RNA sequence: AGGACCGAACCGACUAAUGUUGAAAAAUUAGCGGAUGACUUGUGGCUGGGGGUGAAAGGCCAAUCAAACCGGGAGAUAGCUGGUUCUCCCCGAAAGCUAUUUAGGUAGCGCCUCGUGAAUUCAUCUCCGGGGGUAGAGCACUGUUUCGGCAAGGGGGUCAACCCGACUUACCAACCCGAUGCAAACUGCGAAUACCGGAGAAUGUUAUCACGGGAGACACACGGCGGGUGCUAACGUCCGUCGUGAAGAGGGAAACAACCCAGACCGCCAGCUAAGGUCCCAAAGUCAUGGUUAAGUGGGAAACGAUGUGGGAAGGCCCAGACAGCCAGGAUGUUGGCUUAGAAGCAGCCAUCAUUUAAAGAAAGCGUAAUAGCUCACUGGUCGAGUCGGCCUGCGCGGAAGAU
RNA sequence: AAUUCCUUGUCGGGUAAGUUCCGACCUGCACGAAUGGCGUAAUGAUGGCCAGGCUGUCUCCACCCGAGACUCAGUGAAAUU
RNA sequence: CCUCCUAAAGAGUAACGGAGGAGCACGAAGGUUGGCUAAUCCUGGUCGGACAUCAGGAGGUUAGUGCAAUGGCAUAAGCCA
RNA sequence: GCUCAACGGAUAAAAGGUACUCCGGGGAUAACAGGCUGAUACCGCCCAAGAGUUCAUAUCGACGGCGGUGUUUGGCACCUCGAUGUCGGCUCAUCACAUCCUGGGGCUGAAGUAGGUCCCAAGGGUAUGGCUGUUCGCCAUUUAAAGUGGUACGCGAGCUGGGUUUAGAACGUCGUGAGACAGUUCGGUCCCUAUCUGCCGUGGGCGCUGGAGAACUGAGGGGGGCUGCUCCUAGUACGAGA
RNA sequence: CGCGGGGUUGAGCAGCCUGGUAGCUCGUCGGGCUCAUAACCCGAAGAUCGUCGGUUCAAAUCCGGCCCCCGCAACCA
RNA sequence: GCCCGGAUAGCUCAGUUGGUAGAGCAGGGGAUUGAAAAUCCCCGUGUCCUUGGUUCGAUUCCGAGUCCGGGCACCA
RNA sequence: AAAAUGUUCU
């Protein structure tokens, strides 16, 4: 699972989901998946995404993971009153807006490449859209 | 059981008077913690960088020097 | 986790086991030789020998990138030859296979490896950080490059394994 | 008769058809493959 | 003989039922235990309240017991609960801060009020003077982050193994360079707003400040926007700022403190409007013009699903005949080789050409032990008008199961 | 175990079937020797379990006899609001 | 009690919100006068090594601040006399 | 000269118990149940890596995603502390459908029998015992089946009171001790004559237009709706046989 | 997952106790004694101090986190 | 009568619609003793129930007979 | 003062 390998604080803030995507082009590759919908993915999405598309693909051609789930997500344990501090770390997410490209691909046919990101879009939790890599 | 529960009290630093008000000598212009505003013409650095008017004028903030650092002057007025 | 235990057992099995005709050099045979990892020839499509000073000859498999480097840095050394007569066990396989890793595919391979006639003499292992690769060499001795072949090919039959070579 | 929220062509013998306002996979080939959403 | 046995009186009180405003403030009926004993019972006596007595349950001590009752201290004290009685007029809060053996109390300040005084004092807006470091943005810094580059430094192996060190290698790989993100506790930037000061205009009952009298209040609530916490759960919770309710009626939101509209001095069987509405319940459009849905959508919901249906610019094939049906072929070298046990388009691996060609992939799917066989792509007729499939959005459909 | 949480421990008995009972194991969460240990005939309105007998306890209620309840006449409450 | 953030760019601002510190130290570590400029890195060089000390270059405050953090600090508030 | 550190410092000087308790308060604040919520729970669906000889989708279903229900464990503390009685059983039930049986159907890795799964379907039906306070569970033997939930985890002005939850006592344990324990053990008062609603019955009054006696119609309402086995079809279809 | 304590040579214990010094007993290994093994005698080796970060001049030592252990309290309705 | 299952080193068992068979014990053989146990080494040491079939190749799949273990039917 | 034992069958 992506996770940072290091932190300055273990517990983040909430904060807020509100704006667009700086990570819109396809940068790298040559298709991208961009996150029409806003949330946020998990780790572990994002690795059962990647494992969606990689598998399509058979490991023919490279596969880019642009999100990075760097944001601690924390949860109280059950039968938990809501005072006792912020709970611990249960899982690191990447807030994602709109626009926000999550795995780019390239060294595929287009069409098997769309293939390939239907299947890690349904991993995903948010709406996605298939986009190539523009010139300017 | 939290180990986090401690704050100082607020010291009310920043700016007390600024650009264009008129200020009695010993008015504090500033409060603040490093010389994020130093000492310009007629304003003294007290020893907590507290900026304070050495004489009766209007506040003039102004950016001077090589390294671009915020001066308090105070314009005789 | 069964798979897992199957996998641990064959892995013991293989520490377990692993607790002159050969090689004729240029028309005089029983001459100090050994096989160089770099590049481990069997019935390869011929062989050199680098004349070391120690530990006799060196083969290379003809065609090999370090017996280049030594031709280029010194012809003399080296000897072109045949593979003998075939010696009798005619060891000295290491089999890389990559394999995407999922839970029991290492151990399937294993179970693969045993059963056919080959003798493990080691097992090297890892999972490669890249991906979730599998990635495995295993040193095996047998008898012919036929063998190696049908070995391989079942190896490969096994569909998790993406590709097997030396 | 599979009965699901998403009906999709299994086949190429497979065949869309709406009745009663009701998405139905009906396929000649493969009785399997007919569905219904629901 | 007996703290012996059985069993009446006598003493007791294990069970059950009844009764529970009873016949009874502990009984009755049916049974049940003891019944010559540490038994029982009459009469009189003594033990006194932190005292008695107690085969000990805090049991009993006059229907009262972890300290009897009666009287006095005494109107104890009660930061708690309740309650606090005629009328009219003006103003009108707070549920904040700080402290508190304090957190439901109280005290000072904030806000309310009454009073006296005082300046162009304050507020509105407009031009000027400012400071910001939030939103946003950014990645030199702090960290973090993916990729590509060249790569010290390790690892493997080949020369050699005492080494020097040389070579290299689908192993890992710091620094540096280029591209990529992310950050409440990062900022080489940076707003809006807000805040402070000035000048000016009109306005406003001095609305501002000071001192003095009297307070109340210091449980707040929901709504909005900015957050923390929680699960970007709660009519949750804790903050910021405004609103409303609180302390505010009327109209609307079916009903609904806090949403929307709107501030009720009284009266009127006048009119105009706000939110919201205008077929009937029910006051007003069965108004006008052009569209859309067909689901009762409206009048509850997601991923995902689908020739549902409308609108838009643009593209490929199209009377050199398309698309769909219909009629035929869909071959030769050839069983390409290889690799396999076999592989003959079709376990798979690798080349993937040419030929006769109207056209026919060293073959897209089915099919065989493999051949064979059956469809397909592609082709010519047949036929005579559009058809194909994106991507754009509009409305809709399913997804969609709960209890009187 | 009046003690044992895990636990309805496991084994055996008893039953068609037993978280109880009895017996035995010992892994005594956390028994133990006069805040006594372990035995114990007799005793007990004592606790637990089993068996025979007996039965309307029950299957599953039925009828019957009386006292209330219902109607009349007389007297005449109550909590509550 | 102090530092940051939370805190919505003046101040202020809660939570059993998120992070760390203090309960001192120093007669020099204060005053002043004069001077000096860091971490790190490369190449080289007695034992001397990845790491002591010395040459120079790159570096340009990445360091230092008696201790937490923040804001400061080259005119240095850093380091010498 | 005060770790007056509970740091605006109550005294120089102070810890516990109470189930023997008491008084004053609070729904300002818990336990009960309701409410909001839905993390958890349960029930669905989306993707389909695989498993399933072959073959993702008969049946399964990883990594993940999206919902519903209010239904477990919870969260919150809005309702009630001038009382809203708690578990279980009993007695009566009533609704929902997410159907266990019964009816209809599709697919099937459906020969038949039997199943599996999915769709529709709530009319009726839907266990006696042993153990335990239990619900639940396990076991026994049934059954066409022994549904899953809601109803104040329905129902104590209907019963019970085995459990929890007062006062007695004891064990174990912790406590120096009073005592204490979602530890155990034995023992341990369950009040209410029904005004209103409701309900089941059952009358009186008036009406329905002159009255009276009958007989009707039927708007509407209720009840009822379960199923086994055996035999025939036929040892026929099916099946190599069983 | 709330409060403490601990994890060190093969075993058990010290050290930590306020960072810089790895000790004690048993075991092990090599000798010796004996006829031979014991016991006894002599000599020796042995430790990245659970692991991972961190603070540091430097950590076993101080601090955090994670892994395993041992107490423990997990209640009143 | 019919069916189903099982038949593998000495002996316990492992491996199945098809790739030349293992784990334990036992045994061997060495060092070593007189031979052992201990200690130290090294080692399959098999008619997969026989006979046929299928196949490019059978422990396994189909027969065909045996043997054992069932589970069913049968009333002279 | 302290001094334990000797694998089996021959
Ligand atoms: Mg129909
Ligand atoms: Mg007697
Ligand atoms: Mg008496
Ligand atoms: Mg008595
Ligand atoms: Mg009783
Ligand atoms: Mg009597
Ligand atoms: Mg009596
Ligand atoms: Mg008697
Ligand atoms: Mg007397
Ligand atoms: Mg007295
Ligand atoms: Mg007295
Ligand atoms: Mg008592
Ligand atoms: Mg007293
Ligand atoms: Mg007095
Ligand atoms: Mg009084
Ligand atoms: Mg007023
Ligand atoms: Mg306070
Ligand atoms: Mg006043
Ligand atoms: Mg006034
Ligand atoms: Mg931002
Ligand atoms: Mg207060
Ligand atoms: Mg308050
Ligand atoms: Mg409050
Ligand atoms: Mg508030
Ligand atoms: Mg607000
Ligand atoms: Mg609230
Ligand atoms: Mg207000
Ligand atoms: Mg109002
Ligand atoms: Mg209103
Ligand atoms: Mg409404
Ligand atoms: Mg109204
Ligand atoms: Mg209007
Ligand atoms: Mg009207
Ligand atoms: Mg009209
Ligand atoms: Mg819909
Ligand atoms: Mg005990
Ligand atoms: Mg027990
Ligand atoms: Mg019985
Ligand atoms: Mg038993
Ligand atoms: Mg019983
Ligand atoms: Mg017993
Ligand atoms: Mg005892
Ligand atoms: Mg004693
Ligand atoms: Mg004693
Ligand atoms: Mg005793
Ligand atoms: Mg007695
Ligand atoms: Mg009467
Ligand atoms: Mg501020
Ligand atoms: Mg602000
Ligand atoms: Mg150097
Ligand atoms: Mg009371
Ligand atoms: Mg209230
Ligand atoms: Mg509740
Ligand atoms: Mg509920
Ligand atoms: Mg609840
Ligand atoms: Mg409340
Ligand atoms: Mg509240
Ligand atoms: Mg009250
Ligand atoms: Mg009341
Ligand atoms: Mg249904
Ligand atoms: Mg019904
Ligand atoms: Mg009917
Ligand atoms: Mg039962
Ligand atoms: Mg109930
Ligand atoms: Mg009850
Ligand atoms: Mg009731
Ligand atoms: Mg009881
Ligand atoms: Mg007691
Ligand atoms: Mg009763
Ligand atoms: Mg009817
Ligand atoms: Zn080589
Ligand atoms: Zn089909």
């Amino acid at each position: 699972m992506l996770q940072p390998k290091r932190t300055k604080f273990r517990k983040m803030h909430k904060g807020r989901n509100r704006g667009l995507a700086q990570g819109t082009d396809v940068s790298f590759g040559s298709f991208g998946l961009k996150a029409v919908g806003r949330g946020r993915l998990t780790a572990r999405q994002i690795e059962a995404a990647r494992r969606a598309m990689t598998r399509a693909v058979k490991r023919q051609g490279k596969i880019w993971i642009r999100v990075f789930p760097d944001k601690p997500i924390t949860e109280k344990p059950l039968a938990v009153r809501m005072g006792k501090g912020k709970g611990n770390v249960e899982y690191w997410v990447a807030l994602i807006q709109p626009g926000k490209v999550l795995y780019e691909m390239d060294g595929v046919p287009e069409e098997l490449a769309r293939e390939a990101f239907k299947l890690a879009a349904a991993k995903l939790p948010i709406k996605t859209t298939f986009v190539t890599k523009t010139v300017m | 059981s939290t180990r986090n529960g401690r704050d100082s009290e607020a010291k009310r630093l920043g700016v007390k008077r600024f650009g264009g008000e008129s200020v009695l000598a010993g008015s504090i212009i500033v409060r603040q913690r490093g010389t994020k505003f130093h000492a310009g013409a007629n304003v003294g650095c007290g020893r907590d960088h507290t900026l304070f008017a050495k004489a009766d004028g209007k506040v003039k903030f102004e950016v001077k020097g090589p390294k671009n650092r915020k001066f308090i002057s105070i314009e005789a007025e | 986790a069964e798979e897992q235990d199957a996998a641990a057992l064959k892995q013991l099995q293989q520490k377990s086991y692993t607790p002159n005709g050969r090689v004729v050099v240029e028309g005089v045979g029983n001459l100090m030789h050994h096989i160089a990892r770099c590049c481990q020839p069997i019935p390869g499509d011929e062989i050199v020998g680098f004349i070391t000073q120690g530990r006799g000859i060196s083969v290379h498999r003809a065609d090999c990138e370090q017996l280049a480097e030594l031709r280029s840095h010194a012809p003399e050394r080296i000897v072109d030859a045949v593979w003998g007569e075939s010696y009798s066990a005619g060891y000295s396989l290491v089999v890389r296979v990559v394999a995407n890793d999922r839970s029991g595919l290492l151990r399937d391979i294993t179970t693969i490896l045993a059963n056919e006639k080959v003798n493990v003499l080691g097992v090297a292992s890892r999972s490669d950080t890249k991906q979730q690769l599998a990635t495995i060499d295993m040193t095996i001795e047998i008898y012919n490059l036929q063998v190696l072949g049908r070995v391989l090919g079942k190896l490969n039959q096994v569909p998790d394994v993406i590709d097997a070579r030396r | 008769m599979k009965v699901r929220a998403s009906v999709k062509k299994l086949c190429r013998n497979c065949k869309i058809v709406k009745r009663d306002g009701v998405i139905r996979v009906i396929c000649s080939a493969e009785p399997k493959h007919k569905q219904r959403q629901g």
